[PDB]
């Protein structure tokens, strides 16, 4: 497997991390297998193609409220047996309303995971919404789902082969030139 | 990315929880069934898309548990390779090395015995573990069972160093480990650990081990010009011999050329015949070996 | 301290000596480098090398080399489970797995 | 004692090559990896 030289990695200043515009931090998690790094987008296809999953997840959150709304009248269904089961019984209140609040935590708890997922499913969205190169990207499940989801339109890797790659397909004289303008014209300590 | 790996390998590996005995029945059982139907799917019938369908989608199953066992029992590989730690190896390559065993193991392991996949693991992690360290933990290496009798002998001494009170002496280890004094002495030799050329023995710190040590096959110039003054005067010697006795001697013993030809080589050039050859060759000796020339050649022996 | 490489010299030179024949053979490799190699007139030419440019199996410029089975590739999951199991153990487990699967 | 750091970055390298072709999790074969950087790293600047 290809494997970094430590001159150009470690000696301040960081020679690869000035070279690609990464933070020592993130270019020493890359290397050593502690998060992923984006090395191809599609911008062209995602871009044109965005009404067709706008749609898929859209139609995923209808099926999912959906299922939500039977859930609830399920659970609407069993506590209405619960108390004709035990509409005659002659007890204390909290013998006969232990059940009922167990019923009614479970459908909070119930609808507290609904909320979540559908919550990460908007991370997820937004998350894939504003990918770029060299974006990092830590949370090993989070890359799982979303490799799964829309595994196509891009690549990622990790360890030296991701700066491999990316060094190979790097255009210097676009990144010369746009330093250069910025020197022209942009002042502070952007321009040092 | 930290700066200690053993951590970071630790919190890994132990957010997979672990398994029960049901749990590895069912997931052997997936394999089995998974592998099965990968190789009726390598015979070549037609049989149904939604068949083949079904078939792959199992077989993947079956490699998902292959993988899930693998991940729950990594546990066990870490705890068994931390006794033996040291001995040269380091603790990663050490779990590295019960992890090839463990998945050697899992390549091998059947649900009909009705015991916890944790012994087998256990009996094939060690064997791999001790194997490795035989074979990479000097640098000058040591086949198996040499290492194994050093280790006996080892384990022997130190049991009578602890037990008599004194310094067990050649005769009674060898009469303790049933073989000749020669061959304990011998495995004694072989374990020693090389000394490193790196180490200071300057007070101030400046000085290292491979400073002194003096370059024994280094070409002497008092040597060199010694050979030299030899051979042009040996040449000066045979000069004033005739021309046959120095034509020949010099091709028998290849100073010109360096190639010791044989008698008939030699003969052929002069014509004279092979046993000529052998009386020239013994005059040119007797007249060398006199007290008449010898002076001149007698102080480079 | 005393010390020795186990390494040997002669006193010995290069000037007024006569070099014996030499025969060059060449070789070549499958992606194209072509190399070669001085052998004794007195010597056996081998049919496969290494080559001097990418580390792969060459041949002689005429080949004459056929293959000769090597037996040892046998150790996979599959051959043991084919020692350890019968097939109708594999063909019942299997039958389940599908049963419950499309269960 | 650069015969160790040799030997090290050979024998993490061996291993890892056999890993690969054998058929994996990617757990071990991502630690396997990050020893040999680290072997290599060691070798060239040790300390850094």
């Amino acid at each position: 497997a290809p494997v970094t030289h430590i001159w150009y990695f470690k000696g301040v200043p960081s020679r690869l991390g000035y070279l690609l515009d990464l933070a020592p931090k993130d270019l020493e998690k890359v290397i050593y297998f502690a998060a992923y790094m984006i090395t191809y987008v599609d911008d062209e296809r995602r871009t044109r193609d965005l009404p067709s999953l706008e749609a898929h997840v859209s139609v995923e959150r209808q099926q999912i409220e959906n299922r939500r709304d039977s859930d609830l009248e399920a659970r609407a269904k069993k506590l209405e047996n619960d108390l004709g089961e035990l509409e005659a019984e002659g007890a204390k209140a909290d013998v006969r309303r232990k059940v009922r609040e167990g019923a009614e935590r479970e459908m909070k708890q119930l609808r507290d995971r609904a909320q979540r997922e559908i919550d990460r499913l908007d991370e997820v969205w937004s998350r894939f919404k504003n990918l770029k190169v060299q974006d990092l990207e830590g949370d090993e499940l989070l890359y799982r789902e979303l490799r799964d989801r829309f595994g196509t339109y891009f690549d990622g890797s990790m360890g030296a082969a991701a700066l491999q790659k990316r060094l190979e397909s790097f255009d210097l004289e676009e990144e010369a030139e746009r330093l250069r303008e910025i020197i022209r014209t942009g002042k502070g300590q952007k321009k040092t | 990315a930290t700066a200690d790996p053993v951590k970071d390998y630790l919190k890994q590996i132990g957010k997979v929880p672990l398994l029960n005995a049901e749990q590895e029945v069912e997931l052997a059982k997936r394999i089995e069934a998974g592998l099965f139907a990968e190789d009726k799917l390598a015979n070549s019938d037609k049989l149904a898309p939604k068949l083949k369908r079904e078939l792959e989608i199992i077989a993947e199953d079956g490699r998902r548990a292959k993988n899930h066992l693998l991940e729950a029992n990594l546990r066990l590989v870490v705890s068994l390779a931390k006794r033996y730690t040291g001995r040269g190896m380091l603790f990663l390559d050490l779990i590295q090395e019960g992890n090839l065993g463990l998945i050697r193991a899992v390549e091998k392991f059947d649900y009909t015995k009705g015991y916890k996949f944790s012994t087998y693991a256990t009996w094939w992690i060690r064997q791999a573990i001790t194997r490795a360290m035989a074979d990479q933990a000097r640098t000058i290496r040591i086949p198996v069972h040499m290492v194994e009798v050093i280790n006996k002998l080892a384990r022997v001494q130190r049991q009578m160093l602890q037990d008599l009170g004194r310094e067990p002496t050649p005769e009674e280890l060898a009469k303790e480990l049933d073989m000749t004094p020669e061959k304990v002495i011998e495995v004694q030799k072989y374990g020693r650990e090389p000394i490193s050329l790196h180490t200071p023995l300057g007070e101030d710190g400046d000085s290292e081990f491979g400073d002194l040590i003096e370059d024994s096959e280094a070409v002497v110039p008092a040597d060199a010009v010694s050979f030299t003054l030899l051979q042009e005067q040996l040449h000066s010697v045979l000069d004033t011999l005739s021309e046959r006795e120095a034509g020949v001697v010099s091709m028998r013993f290849g100073l010109t050329d360096g190639q010791p030809k044989t008698l008939d080589e030699i003969g052929k050039v002069y014509g004279v015949t092979r046993e000529r050859i052998r009386q020239i060759e013994s005059k040119t000796m007797s007249k060398l070996r006199h007290p008449s020339r010898s002076q001149v050649l007698r102080d480079y022996l | 301290l005393r010390g020795t490489r186990l390494v040997v010299t002669s006193y010995e030179t290069d000037r007024g000596i006569d070099l014996a024949p030499r025969q060059a053979v060449e070789y070549a490799c499958e992606k194209g480098h072509r190399f070669e190699m001085p052998f004794s007139v007195e010597a056996e030419i081998p049919p496969e090398w290494e080559c001097k440019v990418c580390g792969i199996q060459a041949l002689l410029v005429d080949g004459d080399g056929p293959e000769e089975k090597k037996g040892k590739p046998a150790r996979t999951h599959w051959d043991m489970l084919m020692e350890r199991r019968t097939r109708e153990e594999l063909e019942e487990v299997l039958a389940e797995r599908l049963a419950v699967l499309r269960s | 004692d650069l015969n160790d750091l040799y030997r090290r970055v050979i024998n993490r390298n061996n291993r890892l090559k056999r890993l690969l072709d054998l058929g994996a999790p990617e757990i071990i074969v991502n630690n396997e990896k990050r020893m040999l950087q680290e072997a290599v790293d060691a070798l060239f600047d040790n300390g850094r």
